[PDB]
């Protein structure tokens, strides 16, 4: 499974024969913009499994 | 010209290997592309 | 070829050992991840 790794999560990283299924998280930081043109980049826990 | 597959062959008297020659490109996905479902970046 | 898994196997007259291939890249995911549970960081 070619995964996503690292913080800007890069579309091609850790490479990896198993697949986890737990309660694990992967943070990303993610650049948005508002509705008053004032770019801001945030970060989210992403709880999963 | 046949494909043999299954037990261990042996050549019979009026048989002689045939190499086949794949078009060009393609043997460089069958040596790169060994796992393309993890092998994609590249 | 077959997977022999059990007791300690002798082989036969007519049974040579086989080197399975793996593709590359699986080698070093094997070696490397040993425990992917605590060893996940890189
Ligand atoms: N080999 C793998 N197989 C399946 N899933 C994986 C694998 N490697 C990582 N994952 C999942 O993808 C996520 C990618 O995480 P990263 O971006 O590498 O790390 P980060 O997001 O900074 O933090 C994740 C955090 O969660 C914990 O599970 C882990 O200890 C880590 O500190 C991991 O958290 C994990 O749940």
């Amino acid at each position: 499974l070619s995964l996503s790794a690292g913080r800007p999560k890069r579309p091609h990283a850790r490479r990896a024969l198993c697949l986890l299924l737990g309660p694990d998280f992967f943070t990303d930081v993610i650049t948005i913009e508002t509705a008053d043109h004032a770019r801001l980049q945030l970060q989210l826990a992403y709880n999963w499994h | 010209v046949r494909a043999v597959i299954g037990s261990t062959y042996m050549l019979t008297q009026d048989e002689v290997l045939w190499e086949k020659e794949l078009p060009p490109g393609v043997e460089e996905l069958l040596n790169k592309g060994q796992d393309p479902l993890a092998d994609r970046g590249e």
